[PDB]
């Protein structure tokens, strides 16, 4: 099956430098573009970094330009991120996702499993979720919604805006990918609506099995945002 | 042999078979088919060529 | 002893065949359109140029979402076209380089191709992980493929150079009903709307008319002189178009049974390699052998336009569903889309 | 500009599809691609020997040169629907039996098996795709003609012989046959060579006659012949 | 009176010539190795015929009053274009030695961005080669009050003109000429040998054939590019005054070498069937 199996955490001086490995199986390496994707403990999900198809483009955050640099080698199925210069803000859970690039594809859907680092002590989009928790009970309808500062609805008639879920203790997953359409392998129960700058999930026969903190995220323009997240509790 | 005997049965059945069906005059088709066309003449970009704002292809 | 006695009746068989058929006509397509409108001119631009084939280019259809393309060539490769943006969504390497066949399955999920090595190869389209794989090899054919249409994602339908029409189980891998009655061999194929019919023409000079779910011919079509080697149903499903290699195309009707009208021109002596029809049917577009495409009135059998711009013999035609735009396929190894 | 991030990713990818399309162009067209031809079992088994379902193609290389043959027995289908698929072949490698002058095909007595060859010959040569495609041309079991030409003189098959009966004329008057069917001497040639040899001299004709044909097909392209 | 005439109507019809050809030349390809380096020439010979008109004026009328830096820039012009065709002749040349002789080791060498690099490098080249016109060309004031389109050479001694005559002479005549012929020789031993070798018919006729086009090429290149180099040379060597008819003669030599270019794209181009193939739609 498809893994990314991630490697080179642990406890790290500030000023220090470790390389993160993210090895994979399962699925056509050198086809399919990489992102790095960080989770404080705070819970908040944020870009990092993203390689594509070929080595040609590579784009960085604002936050990470000059101290991380990102590399994959096709041969070995391996995805390396050499990070220098660190700070106690770069204390995460770094994840490595998988991305593709055509017309009608589904772009960060598979997410690895992630690894633990630990430092010792203005044009951008904001997505905002104004919702933080929504408590409910099982069995009834649920709407999240996330607004935008700028439009995602482009010329081409496409709204750039993705929706994901994460269970506790697991890695997150794709839901929606351009507003309406529904990932592979999740249920037709979840659903996504919206227009302009406001957007919907509507979570219809809510089960146990979907409680979790679900983000809204871009895919307009580089660096790729994310939102607070909303926790469905109970 | 028995084989062209079999073959030129199953010719004969064939023939049999397909000279029992209904068929309706002519006029009465190509009637038809006018008025299909009529019918869709709007919703044809080749033979009514659309505006350039609604040409996917500009 | 009974061979000449079966010989005497399939010949009187056949006369009364054709008595029926002429007590039928009354009035000719002609005497019931010449009080209509002209279509008048039509011309239409080249939109795009796919580019990136290297060898003569064999086959191509589109997708049910008129966006989406798929071409094949003599280079073994199969490619997969945005009509809209020009880019390649796929490159599928084929075993096969002698391919003559494409199809693109109406869901989008597959792609089928075929050739001189007696097989059709299905691929899989969206698979999880990200490359184009070869979800089943149907081989029991004993001549090349001609032609491929899916029905379903698990059922498609095969043309072959050896007198023979089959309707494939993809699952199993099997040939569930098997097509015989054609002398000659089969070229072309075309799909009813409603899934239920279809028509193949062969090398016979002759078109039959065939149930999926029956194996069994209804109506055998005559009237060509030569090789048929394109067939195209109408919209509704009532009328078909066929074309051969005496420069001619002919229209024939279901329910009458008879030929309708005869599209050729003095001027023509090259054979026609593909054959479509507009969306409201009145515009049908037939590829010939002197590297263009000719534009004719369905109704008037008059030349309403030219497709000139192919710098060798055009293979393969195609109109989207929508009837946007028309997709014309050559042998110098170049796609051109019309509107 | 006017591009989202998608469609710039999208536009990537396609660029490198072309990369790679055109890079397997170079390595399609420098490989040397030949048609096997033959009337029913004359050299056909003795041919893919020598290199120890529907077309079937063989692979070798030989002196850094890399060889397609591709096999058209058991296609019983109509050659003038798929012939037109190999027009831009290097060359056609036909194969005619010596020792088949006195015998028929069984099926038809005033056929004669040559006779046959000639006409298929005739049909290939001549055709309207292969009009600048020069032919290589094997004429098999030499042996078997040596020891039946002693009893049966070549006058069975060519009523108009007026030549010995012995295997050097005879041959000669054989091959002058082939080619005098060739109405287009203008512009193709045709190789001919003896292939009766248990010693892997024929790989080595094909190599020269190949040589022949890409040095006359540059000297065409430069516009010096 | 006439002679001016004259040698005016010959160099502007040269001209004509040289733009018709070079420009239905550019035409066809435009809009494989082969064709990348017919198109540079074709560049190359059109850039040289619009340079060639500034100077029939000089042979015209006398004086040359168009300044000095138009003079520089035709000069710049005309040794950049005439030195980037030679070249582009010797690499047509060592190019089809490659195809004939070395057909499968030079396969793989022989791909359209070694061509295109090939391309880049010979201008370069072209550019390098040319530069003392670069610096030290201008106008020389003759006696009566009249100046020429010249090679101001500096200072009185001969040492410089002897020198850059010598250069070349040898750069633009000696080494693509022995190069070509050289090419062309074992293009036809090669050809004899493969025809021998394979024991075919015909051999006769293609032998005959090759013989005859590259004839034709050395002949034509050698007929009009050696009378420059040796009336420069005769001048350089020798003590010789000036004369009204030396002038003509040298005026005929110079227009004929423009003739190369104007001649050299048919026989480069037009003869090959692959453009026949596409002139025949044209024509
Ligand atoms: N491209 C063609 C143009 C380029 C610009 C110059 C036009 C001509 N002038 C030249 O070639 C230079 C050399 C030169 C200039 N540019 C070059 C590029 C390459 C090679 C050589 C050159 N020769 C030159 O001046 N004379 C020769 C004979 C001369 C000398 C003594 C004498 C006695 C009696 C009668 C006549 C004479 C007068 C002058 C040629």
């Amino acid at each position: 099956d498809v893994q990314l199996v991630e490697s080179g955490g642990g406890l790290v001086q500030p000023g220090g430098s470790r390389k993160l490995s993210c090895s994979a199986s399962g699925f056509a390496f050198s086809s399919f573009g990489m992102h790095w994707v960080r989770q404080a403990p705070e819970k908040g999900l944020e870009w990092v970094a993203y390689i594509s198809s070929g080595s040609g483009t590579i784009y960085y955050a604002d936050t990470v330009k000059g101290r991380f640099t990102i590399s994959r080698d096709d041969p070995k199925n391996t995805l390396f991120l050499q990070m220098t210069s660190l700070r106690s803000e770069d204390t995460a859970m770094y994840y490595c996702v998988r991305s593709i690039y055509y017309y009608g594809s589904s772009p960060f859907d598979f997410w690895g499993q992630g690894t633990t680092l630990t430092v010792s002590s203005g044009s951008d989009i904001v997505m905002t979720q104004a919702t933080s928790s929504v408590p409910v009970t099982p069995g009834e309808s649920v709407s999240i919604s996330c607004r935008s500062s700028k439009s995602l609805l482009h010329s081409n008639g496409n709204t750039y805006l993705y929706w994901f879920l994460q269970r506790p203790g697991q890695s997150p997953q794709l839901l929606i990918y351009r507003m309406s359409n529904l990932a592979s392998g999740v249920p037709d129960r979840f659903s996504g609506s919206g227009s302009g700058t406001a957007f919907t999930l509507t979570i219809s026969r809510l089960e146990a099995e979907d409680v979790g903190v679900y983000y809204c995220m871009q895919h307009l323009e580089y660096p790729l945002t994310f939102g607070a997240g909303t926790k469905l509790e109970l | 042999n028995t084989a062209s005997i079999a073959q030129a049965r199953k010719l004969v059945e064939q023939l049999k078979m397909e000279a029992n069906i209904d068929r309706i005059k002519v006029s009465k088709a190509a009637a038809d088919l006018m008025a299909y066309c009529e019918a869709h003449a709007k919703e044809d970009p080749l033979l009514t060529p659309v505006p350039a704002s609604e040409n996917p292809f500009r | 002893s009974e061979l000449d006695q079966l010989r005497q009746e399939a010949e009187q068989l056949k006369n009364q065949i054709r008595d029926a058929r002429k007590a039928c006509a009354d009035a000719t397509l002609s005497q019931i359109t010449n009080n209509i409108d002209p279509v008048g001119r039509i011309q239409m631009r080249t939109r795009r140029t796919l580019r990136g084939h290297l060898a003569k280019i064999y086959a191509m259809h589109w997708g049910t979402d008129s966006r989406l393309l798929v071409s094949a060539s003599q280079d073994g490769k199969l490619i997969i076209w945005d009509s809209y943006t020009t880019n390649k969504v796929h490159a599928i390497p084929l075993r096969s380089s002698w391919v003559m066949t494409c199809a693109y399955a109406p869901s989008g999920n597959y792609v089928a191709c075929g050739g001189l090595d007696n097989i059709c190869s299905i691929y899989n389209l969206k698979t999880r992980e990200g490359n184009v794989r070869v979800s089943r090899e149907l081989a029991g054919h004993t001549g090349y493929l001609s032609c491929c249409r899916f029905l379903d994602d698990n059922q498609i339908v095969t043309s072959s150079g050896d007198t023979t029409c089959a309707l494939w189980d993809i699952e199993t891998g099997q040939q569930t009903t098997t097509f015989t009655g054609h002398t000659g061999d089969v070229m072309s194929l075309s799909l009813a709307p409603d899934t239920r019919l279809f028509v193949s023409g062969a090398c016979d000079a002759s078109a039959k008319l065939w149930d999926v779910r029956e194996g069994m011919c209804r109506q055998t079509f005559t009237g060509h002189e030569s090789d048929i080697n394109a067939i195209c149903f109408f919209p509704n499903g009532n009328a078909f178009a066929t074309g051969s290699d005496d420069a001619t195309c002919r229209l024939f009707d279901l329910r009458a049974d008879q030929e309708l009208m005869t599209y050729s021109h003095d001027n023509i002596i090259c054979g026609i390699t593909s054959v479509s029809f507009s969306k409201s049917g009145r515009l049908l577009l037939a590829g010939y052998d002197d590297f263009n495409c000719n534009v004719w009135d369905a109704l008037k059998a008059d030349r309403a336009g030219v497709l000139a711009g192919h710098d060798n013999r055009v293979s393969c035609l195609g109109v989207t569903d929508d009837g946007m735009a028309v997709a014309t396929g050559s042998w110098d190894s170049f796609l051109k889309i019309w509107n | 500009c006017t591009l989202s991030a998608e469609d710039k990713a999208a536009v990537e990818r396609s660029k490198m599809i072309d990369r790679n399309l055109r890079e397997d162009g170079e390595k399609a067209a420098r490989e040397v691609k030949l048609l096997l031809l033959g009337a029913g079992e004359s050299g056909k088994n003795t041919i893919v020997k020598q290199m120890k379902t529907g077309i079937v193609e063989t692979h070798f290389t030989f002196k850094d040169l890399h060889f397609k043959m591709f096999d058209v027995g058991a296609q019983r289908s109509e050659r003038k629907k798929w012939i037109h698929c190999f027009e831009g072949v290097t060359a056609i490698i036909f194969c005619v039996a010596l020792s088949d002058y006195d015998l028929v095909l069984a099926e038809d007595e005033e056929m004669n098996r040559m006779h046959a060859s000639m006409k298929l010959f005739d049909s290939i040569c001549n055709n309207k795709w292969f009009t600048d495609t020069s032919i290589i041309l094997f004429l098999n079991k030499k042996d078997l003609f040596e020891e039946k030409i002693k009893k049966s003189p070549l006058t069975i098959c060519y009523p108009e012989y007026a030549g010995s009966n012995t295997y050097e004329e005879a041959a000669a008057y054989i091959q002058c046959q082939f080619e005098d069917l060739n109405k287009r001497k203008d512009t193709k040639e045709i190789y001919t060579h003896f292939t009766c040899s248990t010693d892997t001299k024929n790989v080595q004709f094909v190599f020269d006659a190949v040589t022949d044909v890409i040095i006359k097909n540059n000297l065409k392209d430069c516009g010096l012949f | 009176l006439t002679s001016n005439a004259v040698l005016t109507f010959i160099y502007f019809v040269v001209c004509i010539i040289g733009l018709c050809g070079n420009t239905l030349v550019i035409y066809v390809i435009l809009r494989t190795i082969t064709n990348i380096y017919i198109l540079n020439l074709a560049i190359a010979d059109e850039l040289f015929m619009l340079g060639l008109p500034f100077l029939a004026m000089q042979v015209a009328l006398v004086h040359w009053p168009f300044g000095k830096a138009i003079c520089r820039v035709v000069m710049t012009v005309d040794g950049i274009n005439q030195f980037t065709s030679i070249f582009c002749l010797t690499v047509m040349s060592i190019d089809r030695y490659l195809a004939v002789v070395h057909p499968i080791k030079s396969a793989k060498w022989r791909r359209p961005r070694t061509a295109k690099m090939i391309t880049m490098a010979v201008w370069g080249v072209s550019l390098l080669v040319i530069l003392p016109i670069m610096i030290y060309a201008g106008l020389r004031s003759n006696q009566w009050g009249r100046s020429s389109c010249t090679i101001n050479w500096p200072g009185e001694s001969g040492a410089w003109y002897t020198g850059f005559i010598i250069y070349t002479f040898i750069l633009g005549f000696l080494v693509p000429l022995t190069i070509i012929c050289l090419c062309y020789l074992f293009i036809i031993i090669k050809v004899k040998s493969s025809g021998i070798r394979v024991g075919s018919s015909k051999r006769k006729k293609s032998e005959k054939k090759v013989t005859r086009m590259v004839s034709i090429v050395v002949a034509v290149f050698i007929f009009c590019w050696l009378p420059f180099y040796i009336f420069n040379v005769s001048s350089v060597s020798m003590a010789i005054s000036p004369t009204p008819a030396l002038k003509g003669m040298f005026d005929f030599v110079v227009v004929l070498t423009y003739a190369n270019s104007c001649a050299n794209p048919i026989l480069y181009a037009f003869l090959s069937d692959n453009f026949k193939k596409s002139f025949q739609n044209v024509l």
